[PDB]
């Protein structure tokens, strides 16, 4: 059961204000969800964004399929952090790109390694990918399917967004659920 | 060591213990012991403390065989307000010794049966369901109000409505007490000058001389003149003791014997019945070698040397109807919930992996194709597109063994192909990726038990050609370009498709080919036999009940087959997709924009990819449906199948439901939850991935002989097997079927006719809220009874329990349905409890209800006649005179200015509050409080004499001394006071009690009578003396004594129906059961 | 019917239940009235549960 207050509702502050008694109800089994983010989240969501899509993608996102973002460095650090010291490359790649990262000391002067790295996108090792120019729709419906996703941006609402590198290369349920976004799922 | 089934055991003086379980005299629940290695495996039961190296039974089995070393009896009697008088002689003198005098019945002034059953028992294992009644002075009306009243307005009462949903509930758990078997003991021979010769039982405990008199009547003799010393100079001398005795023993203690003791005749009768149904059921290890040699493919033998023995009983062949209506009740478990068939799938795709000799090894594709390099100028590259998309590096083929699970399970669960195997948002054959998905998908789609398959094949290729060559359609909204993932049903099926004549080769030549090869080469079913008939039963329906049909030609399994074998099915199937992809590639019609040209890198990788060393195909056709059909009979959960068709859209399945109602009734459709999916059941995803690189890459180990390795792999899984278990549990969950539609249909209305026999108690007409919970309450009485923790009968449940008969129904496309009808077999507590039914139709007044009913009316006399036998002077009825019927609609004016007030009968009159008149008991239920202001100034001093009709009612009685002044008017009131809307106490009566010299005569009053004769309960009055002068005089009856006291009787004769026996003719037994051994020898 | 305090509707909402005691007005109407028509009478089952 999955019920909507209009209010910000936090796990472990809002038990401590009650806040479920403050709107007449007499009351365990009543979990709080942590919805402090996502209106911070929203906040920095809307300036890019129009209102509706951002909003309707919003209404159509179900509160009990638990899943979480994945960030990552674009390009140039994405392969530079495959050159450096994990070798955490995923069996997705090529087996001519993973040989080329696999050797020491590549530099401009390899035509072989910059020929491939060229023609090479993030699209083809993971699926499904948020990109900049997608429509925030697809995203929580892309969300909705298979508990992480893999993003390019900050720019996403929804869940929480964890990072994929170190920074030095970027730029429990119960019956009862209250939270501060009616789902329609 | 033993030298019948070569155990070696290390002491030689327990070797006992163990050739005691070979039948020969000198815990396990199985044993069996291997040929070739020094290895036995014991099977224990799931509580125990430790384990010596030995494995469990997790199967929630019932307990069949109980034992009973006491009375085989349920009534009993009890002194109520007891009495001595002065006696003659004492005692026994021998020389100088004293024995006293001991009674077989109480030495009371008043003794009345009541019934306590096991009340006189030894059983290990109780039933946990007892039917205990206080004698009637005490309150006997907690077994009414038991369930169904839970809400109530008065905790002191019970309610009128419910009676007959308690009265048969605890007919029920009457029967289920007596669910025993008699136990043989150890006699003794007597000489006392009344029993002279006789074999006396005597009873497992300390002492023997205290249950003697108890049993046997006849042993006190005539010392003085009484009723007792009457009633045993009348009976007979020479049936005492043991009648006579089997001819076969063990030493000196005979099998079966028979005795003459104190029992119930409807007791005997009922275990008489159960025993029978344990002895139709048994088996010998004959027959369990012969099962267990068939059932394993003859790749293994068994062997179980035993001693020949009568003593045998193990209870565990039952017919083939029962399995079906267990299945039918394990399928409606099920109810499109995900997670019960979780455990189910994933588990056999373990053990299948365990018994397997393949090893799915991905590193043959890289070792095929890691030569295959590339130039450094060039981009895209289809050997290293091909490795990228097929992955070898992960290792994780649950994909492959679940589909391989599920063949035997489609109907309750169907596997597809997941989406995103699929190619993205259509696939565009220019494009260098889908066609390698499009092989991965339909190199994988053959496996899945899906009808639709062949169709979703052939729109994946019709979706990726779009633009280049097209097929017609029908009706222009389902276009060439929908996904063929949406092609999940029969009726999506084109035209084009069922017509291959329409797809135009000079327009679409490729999706004529493809259509065409699908027609042709797409993989055939067939069907292998398994199991055993004539042991075991068969689980299955709709199907020949020893075939199992599976998507996929076998063929019989050696091991030197070619690799390149084409006549085989799935390796046909490579061949063939590899053909028309190279067929594709070919002429660069279909791909612009590939700047070079990658025709010969694409045959190369195509040709290295067809011819690939790969065991897969040839082990799915030649030993994965002998691995299927060995572990198939040993499941929990037997193999529930719905018949396979390809390319054939009249006899695809598409619906499965569980009809519950009979057959000749229309009732509201009650559609069970099964039938609600899109698909015929459960639909189930698989990735196409792991389905793909499993048959690409397969092999066996370089020393494979399959009498070796199958031989070895069979036995630790016969070892633990339980279905000698699964067979037991199903007798319970067919009776307890039959149990409900017999035990309901008593109460609700509905068209399930069997016999009918008590009415006369009242009752509602139950909706299903109230049937359901008297159903539920049967079910939690039963698994008390039978030790069963694990669901029986509780699918039953949820809707309406109002049902007659079990079926199972699919139906085809074309409209046609098949529908199979379990018949039943002969069902025993069902007909038990219709036996103990009908006796009690006869002995109402033994289990404290009485019938008829009463009339409040004030009787000032002297006399003695006891208010439960009234004289035809006080009664009336609807016959008599000058009686006031009253109906519903009863007001009451009151009267004016010294009138009397008067109240309305059914025919319109004003009468007064004088004379006879009638209520029903709910019209007293709808206004006390009311009617209990006006009547009872005028019932405790006029003449207003009412009679309340209520058919049956529990009573309780109250002793007076009938020489004093008794008023019942204090217990009357008292009793009118607090009949609330739901509920009513029991009636009190108050009866005098017998004397023995004559008394002084006092003035009694009393109000409640009863209206026919209310104490067949009643034993004896004053059964010390010689005579009862004043009060209710009874003697002992005679025709519950009936064989002593009757000369031309034979011993077996009884009177069931009519009235119960006392001192019966009760066969006792001791038996065995020995454990299932077993010697698995292997086969060269 | 739902609500916070539904023990009272009953008497309201069916008054051909009440029992007949007396020649009141009430009492007259309500046992001069034909009994089976009260409650439910017909619904529309089309599934199990
Ligand atoms: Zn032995």
């Amino acid at each position: 059961a999955y019920i909507a207050v209009p209010a910000v509702v936090d796990s472990r502050s809002s038990e401590a204000i009650g806040l479920l008694e403050s709107f007449g109800v007499d009351a365990n089994d009543v979990s709080y969800q942590d919805h402090d983010y996502v209106v911070d989240q929203l906040q920095y969501m809307l300036d890019g964004y129009e209102a509706g899509d951002v909003i309707d993608a919003l209404v159509y996102r179900n509160w009990l399929h638990h899943s979480v973002y994945c960030l990552l460095p674009p390009k140039s650090q994405l392969l530079e952090y495959w050159k450096s010291n994990p070798s955490v490359i995923p069996d997705n790649v090529d087996r001519r790109l993973r040989k080329r990262l696999m050797l020491k000391k590549d530099l401009r002067k390899d035509d072989e390694y910059n020929q491939l790295a060229r023609a090479f996108k993030i699209s083809d090792v993971y699926a499904p990918l948020i990109s900049s120019t997608t429509s925030p729709m697809t995203m929580i419906q892309n969300l909705n399917q298979g508990e992480i996703v893999y993003t390019t941006t900050d720019r996403v609402i929804g869940a929480r967004v964890l990072l994929y590198a170190p920074r030095k290369y970027y730029a429990p349920h119960s019956r009862f659920n209250v939270g501060t976004f009616p789902s329609i799922a | 060591q033993c030298h019948v089934c070569s155990a070696v055991l290390f002491s030689p003086l327990d070797l006992d213990a163990h050739v005691a379980s070979h039948g020969l005299h000198g815990r396990h629940i199985t044993e069996f012991i291997s040929s070739w290695q020094n290895h036995p495996i014991v099977q224990v039961s799931a509580d125990v403390e430790n384990r010596k190296t030995a494995q469990l039974l997790h199967a929630d089995t019932p307990r069949l065989v109980t034992w009973d070393a006491g009375l085989c009896t349920s009534f009993k009697i009890v002194p109520i307000v007891p009495a001595q008088v002065p006696q003659d002689v004492l005692a026994y003198t021998f020389f100088t010794s004293s024995y006293a005098i001991q009674s077989p019945f109480p030495e009371a002034a008043v003794s009345r049966i009541v019934v306590h059953t096991r009340w006189a028992s030894n059983v290990d294992f109780d039933r946990d369901s007892s039917v205990i009644m206080a004698p009637p002075t005490e309150n006997n009306i907690h077994l009414f109000k038991q369930l169904l009243n839970t809400e109530t307005l008065s905790v002191r009462g019970a309610n009128p409505l419910m009676f007959r949903a308690n009265v048969l509930h605890m007919l029920l758990e009457f029967v289920l007490d007596n669910l025993y078997l008699n136990r043989h003991t150890g006699f003794s021979q007597d000489h006392t000058p009344f029993t002279e010769g006789a074999n006396l039982r005597s009873l497992p405990g300390p002492d023997a001389e205290k249950w003697y008199s108890i049993m046997y009547p006849t042993r006190m003799g005539t010392p003085n003149v009484s009723k007792i010393c009457n009633f045993v100079a009348s009976c007979v001398r020479n049936r005492v003791g043991r009648f006579d005795r089997a001819q076969m023993m063990n030493g000196a203690m005979s099998e079966w014997v028979d005795v003459f003791e104190t029992s119930d005749a409807l007791t005997v009768s009922i275990r008489g019945r159960w025993m029978a149904r344990l002895a139709r059921m048994n088996i010998n290890p004959t027959e369990i070698e012969w099962a267990l040699t068939e059932c394993a493919q003859g790749y293994v033998t068994v062997t179980s040397p035993y001693a020949p023995s009568v003593n045998r009983l193990m209870p565990y062949r039952i017919s083939n109807a029962e399995r079906q209506i267990s299945q039918i009740i394990r399928v409606m478990n099920i109810g499109n919930n995900a997670t019960v068939i979780q455990p189910v799938l994933q588990d056999i795709s373990v053990l299948l992996q365990r018994i397997s000799p393949l090893q799915i090894d991905p590193t043959i594709i890289s070792n095929t194709m890691s030569t295959v390099s590339e130039s450094t100028t060039q981009t895209l590259s289809p050997a290293s597109s091909i490795l990228g998309k097929l992955r070898p590096s992960n290792s994780d083929f649950s994909s492959f063994r679940v589909a391989l699970a599920g063949w035997l399970y489609n109907g309750v669960v169907t596997t597809v192909i997941d989406d995103s195997s699929y190619p993205k948002d259509g696939g565009s054959v220019t494009s260098l990726e889908n066609l390698w998905d499009f092989f991965i998908l339909a190199l994988a789609l053959p496996l899945t038990t899906d009808p639709c398959a062949p169709v979703k094949a052939f729109m994946t290729l019709a979706n990726m050609m779009v633009g280049f060559e097209t097929i017609p359609m029908d009706n222009q909204i389902y276009t060439q370009s929908r996904r063929a993932s949406a092609f999940s049903t029969p009726h999506t099926w084109p035209r084009c498709f069922m017509n291959i004549q329409l797809i135009s080769p000079i327009d679409a030549p490729i999706l004529r080919q493809w259509a065409e090869i699908i027609h042709r080469y797409w993989p055939n079913p067939s069907q292998i036999r398994y199991g055993t008939p004539n042991v075991f039963g068969s689980a299955n329906l709709f199907t020949p009940p020893e075939v199992l049909l599976l998507p996929i030609d076998h063929q019989p399994a050696n091991v030197t087959t070619p690799t390149l074998d084409f006549t085989n099915e799935l390796t046909n199937w490579r061949a063939r997709v590899c053909e028309l992809m190279k067929n594709l590639v070919d002429n660069q019609r279909y791909q612009p924009g590939w700047t070079q040209s990658l025709v010969s890198s694409m045959r190369g990788t195509l040709g290295k990819l067809k011819l690939i060393k790969s065991m897969t195909p040839m082990y799915l056709q030649q030993l994965a449906p002998v691995e299927l059909a060995v572990i198939a009979p040993m499941l929990p959960f037997p193999p529930f199948q719905v018949p396979y068709v390809r390319l054939d859209r009249d006899r695809v399945p598409t619906m499965v439901g569980v009809t519950r109602q009979s057959r000749d009734t229309i009732t509201q459709p009650a559609l069970s939850l099964s039938t609600t999916n899109t698909t015929v059941g459960v639909p189930l995803a698989l990735d196409a991935r792991a389905i793909t690189v499993a048959l690409l890459s397969g092999k066996y180990p370089p020393d494979l002989v399959t009498n070796v390795w199958y031989a070895d792999a069979i036995y630790p899984m016969y070892a633990d097997t339980e279905v000698f278990s699964n067979l037991q549990r199903d007798v319970i969950t067919c009776e307890a079927v039959q149990t409900l539609v017999t035990l309901v249909a008593q109460i609700s209305e509905t068209q399930y006719p069997v016999d009918r026999y008590l009415d006369w108690i009242p009752s509602l007409r139950a909706s299903a809220a109230t049937a359901a919970t008297f159903a539920e309450w049967v079910n939690t009485s039963m698994k008390t009874a039978f030790d069963l923790s694990d669901m029986l009968l509780e699918p039953l449940l949820s809707g309406d329990p109002r049902m007659t008969q079990l079926a199972i129904q699919y139906q085809q496309y074309n409209g046609r349905t098949f529908n199979v009808i379990p018949e039943m077999p002969g069902s025993v507590i069902a007909d038990c409890v219709q036996l103990t039914a009908e006796v009690f139709n006869h002995e109402y007044n033994l289990f404290g209800i009485a019938r008829g009913d009463i009339i409040i009316g004030r009787v000032q006399s002297t006399h003695l006649w006891s208010p439960l036998a009234p004289p035809p002077d006080l009664v009336f009825d609807r016959d008599t005179p000058g009686v006031h019927i009253f109906g519903r609609d009863c007001r009451i004016s009151f009267g004016m200015n010294g009138a009397a007030p008067m109240i309305r009968d059914e025919t319109g009159m004003m009468v007064p509050f004088e004379g006879n008149w009638i209520f029903p008991l709910a019209l007293w239920q709808m206004n006390t409080r009311y009617f209990n202001q006006q009547f009872d100034a005028w019932i405790k001093t006029g003449e207003l004499r009412i009679r309340i009709e209520m058919g049956a009612y529990p009573y309780m009685l109250h002793y007076y001394d009938p020489r004093q002044y008794a008023n019942a008017w204090n217990l009357t009131s008292a009793w009118l006071e607090e009949i609330t809307p739901t509920s009513i106490p029991s009636v009190p009566f108050m009866v005098p009690i017998s004397s023995d010299h004559d008394i002084s005569s006092a003035p009694a009053v009393q109000y409640i009578i009863s209206t026919e004769y209310n104490d067949r309960s009643l034993f004896c009055t004053n059964s010390s003396s010689p005579q009862t002068i004043a009060g209710p005089d009874k003697h002992i009856p005679v025709e519950r004594y009936n064989i002593l006291t009757n000369p031309d009787a034979p011993p077996t004769q009884i009177q069931l129906p009519e009235v119960v026996d006392l001192y019966n003719v009760v066969t006792r037994y001791a038996y065995e059961t020995p454990p299932i051994t077993a010697v698995v020898m292997g086969v060269p």
